[PDB]
């Protein structure tokens, strides 16, 4: 019962930790999709400007 | 005596101005994306 229990409580912790990892990476998505807008600007207006 | 050449004075001060109304835009869309951003990432925190 005791490694029943202990085996538990680290799959729960587990998926915390899964779950982080997943708020980590949409944080770190929006960030680069905010550095791909202005890089899509720059793109046209270097296109104006050639 | 008046003024030698009055339409390029004109000229470099309208370049003046307009070249400071080009930075506050710029500025003004920095701070749009920037706004945007801790917008989209408080929801995530």
């Amino acid at each position: 019962a005791n490694r029943f229990t202990s085996n538990i409580k680290g799959l729960t912790q587990a998926a915390r930790n899964a779950n982080d990892g997943i708020s980590v990476a949409q944080t770190t998505e929006g960030a680069l999709s905010e550095i791909n807008n202005n890089l899509q600007r720059i793109r046209e207006l270097t296109v104006q400007a050639s | 005596e008046s003024t030698s050449d009055p339409l390029a004075a004109l000229d470099d001060a309208i370049s003046q101005i307009d070249k400071f109304r080009s930075s506050l835009g710029a500025v003004q869309n920095r701070l749009d994306s920037a706004v945007t951003n801790l917008n989209n990432t408080t929801t995530n925190l």
